[PDB]
DNA sequence: CACAGTGATGCAAA
DNA sequence: CACAGTGATACAGCC
DNA sequence: TTTGCATCACTGTG
DNA sequence: GGCTGTATCACTGTG
């Protein structure tokens, strides 16, 4: 966690959830990586609630749902 | 005088280590002079009846592939696994019993109370017709067990503990089949009899696999048998049914060979899609099975009808793994409940933000509205915030006060309004999978079921959109659906819990850091044979002796 | 032989031991991952990219008719020649022998992206018991191409299997099978001058012939150093297969081999005993009728390799060996080995 | 028929809940037809004159700013504070014994032991000299400790334990001073009394201070003056001496008012500087002292020479807080021990990769260094990597085994020879202050120490020049410079350690879950009463009745 | 009046309830941290800046000739015109009161740093005892300028004082105090107006008159809404002080005052019961020999204040309130209190 | 040289 | 509707 | 014959 | 009259 606790709602959508989290994408070790938005004062989200693909996160690796 | 058994059942059920026993025999028999307490030898060489391998017993007929020797004990759980350097890497120790030497224990152990049922039932006491013992298997892993130091294998930081408890009893004396025997607290740790001990991750596929196969052969082979064994007297006939419904949905989905647990297909019960759940949240039915699971992985294996990934996908519903445990479909009532409080904390977490009007969701506001409603419980309903979330939680959560002190955050009264019918609506739901006997207990709940669920999904789609558009979670789509169904099938949903293999859990970190060898190679010998001694009704028939 | 280390990524812990490298125009492909495949990549063959000591592990689809493969743990390998992979036996993460042979190739290349064909064909006549840590090779002559199949470990037959040791292994019989993949049929015969079973063990194939060194005998618990040439003669009639023992053997168990030039071969890697490793590598020279095997220079082996207990790897293709060294450091961390590239 | 005193013996020590003991009376009496055991209700009537609070006593002359009631149990441990809204929030829960009676029932619980110790040097049972009682104190703060769920205060989840251990009584006959009582295992966890049981972060120094400073008045009102009680019929007085050394690094620098965590000046007993401790490694002395402190503190304050920031800390020598507790200088052996296998495990970590030859390596460099030493040293020394070093692996650590495991790692047999012999010096050095008498004990490794510790420091300033030319650890300071002294002044090293305590931590964590009633308002109380049960020597003597 | 969040940078954990807030020329200064100074910070004064919402502390230096005073959790603390800010009493990281008068200046300013002069004055004769909480303020009459405190808390007398109550808290005598500076003396003044002691109220200095509104008596538990007028009056001889009652008070404990504009002050926080805030904000404007108490809109507090426990806060001079909530919980760390600031136009 | 366990095995003692 | 505790207090009941 | 105590390779609180 | 037994209170831990 350090200072990057990725135990939060990234949409009103937010299927995470801490007890049933599951690794979709095959980066996710331990805990569930977060992709970063710029838009307004900016906001990290979870790679799974934003319904993109392996190839697409890799390639990442921004506006999201409801900043588009 | 006191008698062996009984100081045996003093000291095991009252958590004394040997040292500590031993101290208070010697000072008891120092300060007295008489020996009141008998000795630690006397003690060990009386609970060697309880234990397996010490009872004749005989199988018609003889078991596929199981040795026909009555006197094996505890044995090790690699089952003779190559340890060479050459062969893959074994990381593990692990100890087990034999399945059919630890039922005939259990067995001969209950042999009083069946006896005392069988006269209750008034019905003479020396029937042989065949019995029927139903038994609820559970299969569990536990983390944070810490490994020790010495010479061995690098085991891993993570346990797996398999146990069998047995719930009821039948007997053929005419047209209908008569109960002898129910355990009238299924998910009491006290009767939860361990069988397989092992330290290896529960993911690890393959050492799973490998430690594991052994015991499912033998309960494939002793499915189609018949047990005789001399109980009080007269040799007796016992059939087994298994029942396999203590798993959580993790492990029920590593183990029946479906897909992992994020993924399109979110229920194994049915198959269906998360869409088409969300939009229907009502009517399905349950139409998965073990054979059925086999079946599907030759076809994605063979690929009969030369299909792309997407269509193979599409034809073979979920599975992708060849199953080697058959599993009853069953929903389990602990996880479910803490998997629905969890949706109610992040429900309750949206309402008080207002997300159906003006959702300017912010980085700051989404931590200020968790940090207000945390202060708001803990200030009003005296919950203290957790990372994860547990059943106390869960039952201190789901109440109607939670929702009163809730609704004070939240500015709008229809918000108030639909919150409140929601939670009273599961409030009513809930007491129908969870009872013991859900037709006796409660039958106006159980009867009025599909309206509550329909009005349920209905406001859940109507007033709660902004969140379960084409995503429902799998708990809240197996308690929506498939509880009558399941109840018909079964009888009761919450005494085939996995509560009573969650506190075995309990009792085995006890016991391996207060009651057994601090070794590497004899830890899980003793916590399992200790624990076993734990779970025997003939022990605890005696501290509750004074009382008849 | 040049040793470097190679970091790998995201993929690290879908590499466990027994897996296989394959060689399909100079690139490699990496098959029998750990556990069953996930939603990522559900075909289960990976594209094994090294470069400048990176290791990175993509993707693979296959085509539309082609069979979806269990994840194997010690397959027999061979290759054929229009170029195909044929693999035999291996353990399912079930821990149940498989004994179908699936044949692998290519259906088309697009642009740094392969589609791989999967093929399950059935054996007819003596077919082999399922078995693991077995030799296949493909032997050319008159014309006519077959393949030879020594044996290995195999759990104990269902009339004298007991739970109490199930996962007990024996080593198979040390028939020779003869296997036509033209209509898939398989001959057994028994040579006198084959008594003892071995186990993960070197294969060589030459024209017309198929040379074995090293082993394990389970039953003796030894690593007999025994030379052993395999000739296979192919009439009009049925075939015909000879045994020769010859002398210049070494000892070695589950070792690497690769091929660095034409009639040349070298080894590396194995287990003398129990826990001695072999340290040494071999080369193997190899002629019209007449063989040899010399000792070549040690590489300068790293301070890990030189204190592991175990060690495992597979072979390029292109004169190069990918072996690894556990971590034996796993306070829940993902890096749990170590591994590394050595060039001939 | 088992008296309820021997009933509550067995119970106390066999580690058996109120519940169990009470599961087990009912079916030996129902199964035997005698009372075989004592109920409850005598064992809690029976345990009454053991706790603080039931033995008269007095105090001439009389406490200042102590109340002069004898009949005060478990108080509250907040003292009073203040707890509205307008005040400085309140988040701690603490239960506290006074310490007056405390210590009169801690030397109550001892008389059959001080008479006997009278009796085994030919003195009269009935003397009423002034006895003088040693008395050490000890302070821990734990870590991991959960909260609970209900209404109250938001407690965090961190606790600190005060406790502390009669170490040894002397009486005055004729013109000497004899010994009567001697602990025999000092460090045992069946002598760790509790005092005051707190749930507080350990550097919060406003809570801390708040909780902890009644205890020091207290004391201080204690240490000049003399207590009469009642023993064996006959009136005794009693005199007070209290050494504080159970406070480790961390908690001793925070509370004696110097720089925490690392500085400049290292060390709780001179002055020196870590550039003049690497430069000098042999000869320093003791200086610092609560009054030295307090008076350091007054000068940084007021400034009277009007010099600018660095030069006042140069001449306050790091003291920039006012003390509170007066802690006797001296050196923790269990922590001294642990620093000093973390320090030999970093020189292992170098030594393989060849540091001294390679002025310059990378992280990754350096991490594989550190995976390779973690799984050579389990093949031959049989351990596992642990993120905090702990007792058992020092132990396990510092034997020749380790070094000579190690030894075939390093590709150089000239650093063999260098390694073996720093950890020769080591293990020659380390009996001296980890016995509990080196006098009568290690003679022979006592008198030769300076040789052994200059030739230690010249080997580090020849040899291992490249981690410590410049910086020495305060550890390895301590045991080279401040060591041959402090053995002459009070006796012994690992006597006066934190060893109770630590293990009294298990003790408190076991009776947390297993012997306290489970609510945020009762915890601290139950488990100090069971604690000092437990710890009640009158209880302890009747299991060992057989010998 | 609009309400915005601040975020605090690593340092978050220098704030604690009742820090002190001075302001010199515009420029704003942090005083009373947590704990005592470290090597970061050994003076433990900071410079309190807010730049685009974002609050940073950074480090301040004090001059040659200052006196490091330890950090002081509920001081006194008034201003003086060279501008200079005088402190007494407080309670120091030990948990003891203190009795010494500091004086804060300003010696060099120069690019983004600031340098402070501090300097210990020791009082004589009716020397008022160690207190938190109260009140002092300095009035002008007639040319000559002094100094008007109130009482507080404190602890009980050295005489009466028990380990078993050792930490409780008494309040002091009603007694007023003037306070000269030039000669650093004092001298104690006995009311007939004022009979029971006050703690955590809210002082109004006007030219020659001390307002004295708010207030929380612990002999009786009840937070009176009393509002009192002193008046100093310094001829050639000794001074005068009266004192008066004026109908009109409010009830309010630990309140935040703000000056606005000339003649107008804001009050807006504090206690009107215990388990209850005032959600209120007041505004008082002053004149030659009447005052005037009204009511202000209330300003949209977030739903994480009206539901809060507890709150403190200070002033930054400038018509901005700085206050400070309670939020998350006792976890990991990330994030321990939650501030905001109040702008009051 | 922390120290009280921790359980099975085996030889000595009454 | 998990269930066996966790200890101190108060009151009904029996020798 | 039944009791009793030494021994082994570890633990947990740091 | 005094000892004994049991209900009650707000919580725990394995998830
Ligand atoms: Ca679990
Ligand atoms: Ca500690
Ligand atoms: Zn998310
Ligand atoms: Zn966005
Ligand atoms: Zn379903
Ligand atoms: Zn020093």
């Amino acid at each position: 966690e350090s200072v990057t606790g990725y135990w939060i709602t990234c949409c009103p959508t937010c299927d995470v959830d801490i007890n049933t989290w599951v690794p979709f994408y095959s980066t996710e070790l331990n805990k569930p990586a977060m992709i970063y938005c710029s838009h307004g004062d900016g906001h990290w989200v979870h790679a799974q609630c934003m319904d993109l693909e392996e190839r697409t996160l890799i390639h990442l690796s921004y506006y999201c749902n409801e900043h588009v | 005088g006191l008698q062996p058994a009984v100081c045996l059942a003093i000291r095991v059920n009252t958590f004394l280590s040997c040292s500590q026993y031993h101290k208070m025999y010697r000072t008891v028999k120092a300060i007295t002079g008489r020996q009141i307490f008998q000795p630690l030898h006397a003690l060990r060489n009386a609970e060697k009846v309880l234990l397996p391998g010490y009872h004749p017993f005989e199988w018609q007929p003889p078991l596929k592939n199981v040795s026909s020797r009555t006197d094996v004990g505890i044995i090790d759980g690699l089952s003779g696994l190559a340890s060479s350097v050459d062969e893959y890497p074994v990381d593990t120790i692990a100890k087990r019993f034999r399945y059919d030497s630890a039922l005939v224990s259990a067995l001969m152990d209950m042999e009083e109370d069946i006896l005392e049922g069988m006269r209750s039932q008034d019905l003479d006491d020396y029937l042989n017709g065949p019995f029927t013992v139903v038994v609820k298997e559970s299969c569990d892993g536990m983390g944070d067990v810490s490994e020790k130091h010495g010479s061995g294998p690098a085991v891993p930081e993570k346990a797996v503990r398999f146990s069998f408890t047995v719930m009821r009893i039948t007997i053929e004396h005419g047209s209908q089949n008569v109960k002898v025997f129910e355990e009238p607290k299924p998910n009491s740790e006290l009767c939860c009899k361990p069988l397989c001990l092992m330290l290896a991750d529960e993911s690890d596929h393959e050492t799973l696999t490998a430690i594991l196969s052994p015991l499912i052969a033998e309960r494939e082979a002793m499915k189609s048998s018949e047990l005789t064994l001399e109980m009080g007297g007269i040799p007796r006939t016992f059939k087994f049914i298994f029942r396999g419904t203590g798993y959580d949905e993790k492990l029920v989905r590593e183990v029946e060979g479906l897909e992992a647990s994020g993924s399109v297909y979110i229920c194994t019960l049915c198959d269906t899609t998360r869409l088409e759940a969300s939009q229907n949240l009502v009517f399905h039915s349950i139409t998965r099975s073990h054979a059925e699971n086999l079946q599907r992985y030759e076809v994605w294996r063979s690929n009969p009808y030369h299909e792309s990934v997407e269509e193979l996908r599409d034809r073979v519903k979920g599975v992708s793994a060849k199953p080697f445990i058959e599993t009853v479909p069953s929903i389990d009532a602990l996880h479910c409940d803490i998997g629905n409080a969890a949706e109610f904390y992040k429900i309750f977490q949206l309402e008080i933000g207002e997300v159906y009007k003006h959702p300017n969701a912010s980085k700051e506001e989404r931590k200020r509205w968790q940090a207000t409603l945390d202060k708001h419980l803990r200030k009003r309903m005296n919950l203290k915030p957790i990372m994860r979330m547990n059943g106390n939680f869960a039952r201190k959560l789901m109440t109607q006060e939670t929702v009163d002190a809730v609704c004070e955050l939240i500015p709008s009264e229809e918000r108030h309004e639909a919150l409140r019918e929601l939670m009273d609506l599961y409030l009513k739901m809930k007491p129908v999978w969870r009872s013991s006997c859900p037709a006796k207990e409660c039958p106006e709940s159980l009867c009025q079921y599909s309206f509550n669920s329909q009005r349920f999904a209905e406001l859940l789609s109507t007033k709660f959109k902004y969140r379960y558009e084409g995503k429902i979670t799998n708990y809240f789509h197996k308690t929506l659906a498939h509880v009558p169904e399941i109840i018909e099938r079964d009888g009761s949903i919450g005494a085939w819990a996995s509560e009573g293999n969650e506190s075995g859990n309990k009792l085995f970190r006890r016991f391996r850091k207060m009651n057994a060898r601090q070794s590497k190679c004899y830890e899980m010998e003793d916590v399992l044979k200790h624990h076993w001694l734990y779970t025997s009704k003939y022990l605890q028939k005696f501290m509750n002796a004074h009382n008849a | 032989m040049s040793l470097q280390m190679v970091t790998v990524g995201h993929n690290i812990a879908l590499i466990q031991p027994g897996f296989s490298l394959m060689n399909f125009d100079g690139q490699v492909f990496f098959f029998g991952q750990k556990g069953w495949p996930k939603r990522s990549c559900p075909t289960g063959v990976f594209h094994f990219d090294i470069k400048q000591n990176h290791l990175k592990l993509k993707p693979a689809i296959f085509s539309k008719d082609s069979c979806y493969l269990p994840p194997l743990r010690y397959p027999a390998t061979c290759s054929y020649k229009k170029h195909q992979y044929i693999i035999h036996g291996g353990k399912t993460p079930n821990n149940e022998l498989s004994d179908k042979i699936y044949i692998m190739s290519v259906a088309c290349k697009n642009n740094k992206k392969v589609t791989f064909r999967c093929t399950e064909k059935d054996l007819v006549g003596d077919v082999p018991e399922p078995r693991y840590g077995h030799s296949i090779d493909v032997v050319y002559s008159r014309g006519k191409s077959m393949g030879v199949l020594f044996g290995g470990r195999s759990y104990m037959p269902s009339t004298q299997r007991t739970t109490e040791k199930w996962n007990s292994v024996a080593d198979c019989l040390p028939h020779v099978f003869l296997i036509d993949f033209e209509f898939g049929c398989a001959t057994s015969y028994i040579l006198p001058e084959l008594q003892d079973g071995l186990s993960f063990h070197v294969s060589i194939a030459r024209n017309d012939t198929v040379y074995i060194l090293g082993g394990h005998s389970l039953a003796s618990n030894i690593r007999p150093a025994n030379l052993y040439r395999i000739r296979v003669d192919l009439p009009l009639g049925t075939p015909a297969v000879n045994c020769t023992v010859l002398p210049g053997g070494i000892s070695v168990s589950s070792a690497i081999l690769t091929q660095t030039n034409n009639d040349e071969f070298v080894i590396v890697g194995g287990y003398q005993l129990e826990n001695q490793k072999r340290m040494v590598c071999s080369l193997v020279s190899l002629g019209d009728n007449t063989i040899e095997i010399s000792e070549m220079e040690t590489p300068d082996w790293t301070s890990d390799i030189k204190h592991s207990k175990i060690w495992f790897g597979s072979n390029m293709g292109n004169g190069t060996i990918f072996l690894g060294i556990p971590g034996d450091n796993k306070q829940a961390m993902s890096e749990a080995f170590y591994f590394y590239t050595l060039r001939c």
